[PDB]
RNA sequence: AUUGUUGAAAGGGAAGGGCAUUUGAUCAGGCCAGCAUCAGUUUUGGUGGCAGGAUAAAUCCAUAGGAAUGUAGCUUG
RNA sequence: CUUUGCUCCACACAAUAUAGAUGGAUACGAAUAAGGCGUCCUUGUGGCGUCGCUGAACCAUAGCAGGCUAGCAACGGUGCACUUGGCGGAAAGGCCUUGGGUGCUUGCUGGCGAAUUGCAAUGUCAUUUUGCGUGGGGAUAAAUCAUUUGUAUACGACUUAG
């Protein structure tokens, strides 16, 4: 996809005559811009209820923003898949400061460790776990002891020129 | 999953002076002086007190971290050798050939010489690495000892014998004879 | 920027070097690598070697002499990395690898000369701590260079000569240092360090 | 007698440590961790420089010697705050690394003319230093 | 002094070409000191000449130039394409070029 | 066609050809450039004014409630 | 030992033609989960301090492409030729050093010159190779064919002798 970010999209079957107010369905989508939002607004809405955008409307569609960009926040994320022989749901933790940044990472970590491309994956829910204790990955947990300090041994400076006069100092 | 840090504390007892810099350890005790180089990983080297260095791995993977107790390992060991030292015994094990075992010398060099071995008429020679002690006891039968400060220099010399006497072209399950490691242990206990 | 460049081969990779040198001696620069034989290649040894036996095995089936060939010093295991990535069978080619020599040790006249180093190929800046590998000399002696003994009891002498060459400079660079120091607090210093000299 | 273990003194990504910002465009200025996110990202903050509270790649950043004490997750207020306090914009401009930053800038601004005037005063500096070492 | 040099020092890289067709029409200069398009763009219209030698001496004397401009930027690295009155011959691929500092806007 | 001599030239497992220019030789009938102001096409910068959205979200300020990777204080060891 | 042939050096004068001068290739070694420099002392795998975060440096750098002159202050810097002693064999063919000589000095202060190349044109300052003529030194052979040998041989070649 790209950079992400996520909407609000709602939409609902068009009015007939029999029903003239149509029941609302609300989806969050995380995609890179509104028109790809939408379209995957419907290829949702096609698998749960019965209506496809010929028979449909999008009646609103918002950019919703983080509401702390700035505090850094773990999040579960349940996600579904298709491998190359089934599919599979998985329980995921990520830590950042937004939802946005969160999928960035979810659909990057899939593609490296899964090799499932955007297609192949469904998120399910994604929630801030507001409580450590409830953080059930030793990956993420690491980080949330106390008085946390780490070094960056080995530090590499890129050069600007190709030839340098001095051996390098890997030190920090 | 990398691991922020992960950590084993070596305990240096009152006798021993442990120096270590850019991952070259000199132990030195009672017993004399051992060395060694761990410039082959990356680990880091803490000095918490005059009783305890620590060795820490940072960011690191299983493999790396596998590592980390093996140098702790290596370290304590040196410590072991050269307060408590290290006495590898050794058995011969015969149906019918007696095993007949002694130290040679071969221009003032010390080997462990092998004969009778399966009632072979070949003389077997077996150096002795520098710093190991052979002593055949007195006490028990058909029995030699070897001793040092660096296990690594004593366990190998008893490799070394033990590995010599392997029986060729027979059923090794019939044919037991051999010079076997009967005890790992320290000189002092 | 200088008219001839003297790398010191010492704890590059083969590979990253010859990238670099070839794109150097294309655009017109005169290069000189010395110490060949402390050059790396990714890999552990046995590997290393394991490239270099199949590499033996080619030969011109119907007479042995019509090539490839199989040279084991280090320089010339360098200049086969870089033969390959040049266009050596034109002019421009040939003129380019003429713009190149490379050297086991450090000889003279390069032996009083600045050597620099390359980053982009520095091993120490390019592996990942614990990744395994080949020093160059070891891998040419395997394979039949007959020379590491001499080139090593060469490089000791010309240490202890640059050793003590050093050690004068390193006097030298004191008598300066602390005279440029006294220099400090005068009106020309003060005004020099306005213009941020 | 005693024991001599070296160290590597590192400088440790912790809440509080100051940073260099090396690319973007807030290049140059200082800010402090306010919390580490992984291993590779960061918070910043630099409000007195005008540096944004962020997430950032510590690639993107050089630690730097100083650190000054700092709450874990601290709004940028407080770290305005305990910033100004542990005087933290002074201890940069006296360090040499601070310093050389600033010659390169002063050097790069030179006029011609002062270009000019930098080689007279040369000259001069070298006529007398050049004197002293020859008694010496 | 010394220096007397008025000119940034240049090589003349290649010919701009795809894979497998190259076009003598334009060429490649590596300006010294330069590693960005940024930089690059103080050179564009700047005065290069190729200076060389002839053994016969023509109009008294016997060093010749071919004059050009640059003309844009080349990629990211601060190269720049260049075009002569009369295309800079393939042997000086590697050989030194002068970029002048006129035409000047400083 | 093929050959001799002379002259010129090139030649690391063919030669020859295309585009381009260097060099040499040769040759017929204004030639080659620089700056300014424009026009056509285009490329690369600097900078100004506006609109929208949760009339951005935040930061910030005020206020109510909360807890812990629990600050002060306190209590033990 | 006669076309005065050969060679080296210095100096002109021609040609030659450049894979590409245009201030300076500016010398520790080793490590990189570590080092450099300074300093102190019990000289150590020592204590203390300091540096890095690139050479964006350092050195050089003003004068008719750099003229002609007068002073001041230092006795320093630097070029050239000549000397002293030493070190360098990996491809040393270079590094260092003594001494005096002779220039120059922009460390500081003066005087005179520069124009018309006409508003730019490389605007010619480098480096090879070879010839040729002057002066000064220096040296005074071989090989091949033909003959001959048979340890050699298709022919060349090889190995012998004169
Ligand atoms: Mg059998
Ligand atoms: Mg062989
Ligand atoms: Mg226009």
């Amino acid at each position: 996809m790209a950079h992400f970010k996520e909407y609000q999209v709602i939409g609902r079957r068009l009015p007939t005559e029999s029903v003239p107010e149509p029941k609302l369905f609300r989806m969050r989508i995380f995609a890179s811009n509104e028109v790809i939002a939408k379209s995957r607004y419907w290829y949702f809405l096609q698998k749960l209820h019965k209506v496809k955008k010929a028979s449909g409307e999008i009646v609103s569609i918002n950019q919703i923003n983080e509401a702390h960009p700035t505090k850094v926040k773990n999040f579960g994320v349940w996600v579904r898949y298709d491998s190359r022989s089934g599919t599979h749901n998985m329980y995921k933790e990520i830590r950042d400061v937004s939802r946005v940044a969160a999928v960035e990472t979810l659909y990057q970590d899939m593609a490296a460790r899964h090799r499932a491309r955007f297609r192949s994956i469904h998120i399910l829910k994604v929630a801030e776990i507001e409580k450590t204790a409830d953080v059930k990955r030793q990956y993420v947990k690491q980080f949330l002891t106390k008085d946390l300090k780490f070094p960056l041994p080995h530090r590499v400076q890129k050069s600007t020129k190709t030839f340098s006069y001095k051996r390098p100092s890997t030190f920090y | 999953m990398k691991y922020i840090q992960t950590e084993q504390q070596i305990e240096v007892p009152e006798g021993v002076t442990v120096s270590i810099k850019s991952r070259i350890v000199k132990v030195v005790g009672p017993r004399g002086t051992l060395t060694k180089n761990l410039k082959h990983i990356d680990v880091t080297f803490t000095k918490v007190n005059n009783q305890l260095i620590k060795v820490a791995v940072h960011n690191g993977g299983r493999k790396h971290v596998a590592a980390l107790r093996t140098v702790k390992s290596l370290v304590d060991n040196m410590i072991t050798g050269v307060t408590k030292g290290y006495k590898y015994k050794m058995r011969y094990v015969y149906a019918h050939f007696p095993i007949n075992v002694n130290i040679v010398e071969k221009d003032g060099a010390k080997f462990i010489e092998v004969r009778n071995f399966l009632g072979d008429k070949k003389i077997r020679n077996v150096p002795v690495r520098d710093g190991v002690t052979i002593e055949f006891s007195t006490n028990v039968k058909d029995e030699i000892v070897l001793s040092g400060n660096s296990v690594e220099d004593v366990s190998q010399n008893a490799a070394d014998l033990q590995q010599i006497c392997r029986v060729r072209n027979k059923d090794i399950r019939k044919f037991l004879d051999g010079i076997y490691v009967s005890h790992k242990g320290f000189i002092t206990e | 920027v200088e008219p001839v460049v003297v790398i010191d081969g010492k704890g590059h990779l083969v590979g990253r070097l010859a990238s670099v040198v070839a794109k150097q001696l294309l655009n017109g620069q005169k290069i000189v690598v010395v110490r060949a034989e402390e050059l790396n290649i990714s890999g552990e040894f046995f590997r290393n070697k394991l490239k270099y036996h199949d590499f033996l095995r080619k030969a011109t089936a119907f007479n042995k002499t019509r090539g490839p060939f199989h040279f084991r010093a280090p320089s010339r295991i360098f200049y086969k990395a870089l033969r390959g990535m040049v266009s050596h069978k034109t002019a421009r080619g040939k003129a380019a690898l003429e713009r190149l020599k490379v050297f086991e040790g450090i000889p003279p006249p390069y032996d009083k000369k600045k050597r620099v180093v390359v980053p982009q190929a520095l091993r120490v800046l390019r592996l990942k701590p614990g990744r395994k590998y080949t020093t160059l000399g070891k891998l040419s002696t395997s394979v039949g260079w007959k020379y590491e003994d001499v080139v090593a009891k060469l490089e000791a002498k010309r240490k202890v000569s640059s050793a003590e060459y050093y050690a004068k400079k390193r006097a030298f660079t004191k008598k300066v240092a602390s005279a440029n120091a006294t220099a400090a607090e005068s009106d020309v210093a003060k005004q020099l360090a306005a213009l941020g000299y | 007698t005693d024991s001599i273990v070296k160290a590597s003194n590192w400088r440790l990504v912790e809440v509080g440590r100051v940073v260099l910002i090396k690319k973007g465009q807030s290049a140059g200025k200082l800010a402090a961790i306010v919390e580490i996110i992984d291993q590779k990202k960061v918070l910043i903050d630099g409000p007195k420089a005008g540096v944004p509270r962020q997430a950032i790649n510590l690639g993107q950043v050089v630690l730097t010697p100083l650190t000054f004490a700092l709450p874990r997750g601290a709004r940028t207020a407080t770290v305005s705050k305990k910033w100004a306090a542990a005087a933290v914009c002074e201890k940069w401009a006296a360090s040499s690394w601070a310093k050389k930053i600033a010659q390169r800038e002063r050097r790069a601004a030179l006029t011609d003319f002062e270009r000019f005037q930098v080689m007279v005063l040369r000259k001069q500096k070298r006529y007398t230093v050049k004197k002293a070492l020859a008694k010496a | 002094a010394e220096s007397h040099r008025l000119y940034v020092k240049g090589k003349h890289l290649s010919y701009q070409r795809s894979k497998r067709v190259n076009n003598p029409n334009v060429s490649l200069i590596k300006i010294e000191g330069v590693a960005t398009p940024q930089d690059a763009q103080f050179y564009l219209g700047k005065r290069i000449a190729y200076v060389y030698r002839a053994s016969k001496e023509v109009r008294g004397s016997k060093i010749r130039v071919m004059w050009g401009k640059v003309t844009r930027t080349h990629g990211n690295s601060g190269v720049v394409r260049a075009t002569f009155r009369n295309n800079l011959p393939a042997k000086t691929f590697g050989a030194s070029v002068r970029i002048f500092l006129y035409p000047s806007n400083i």
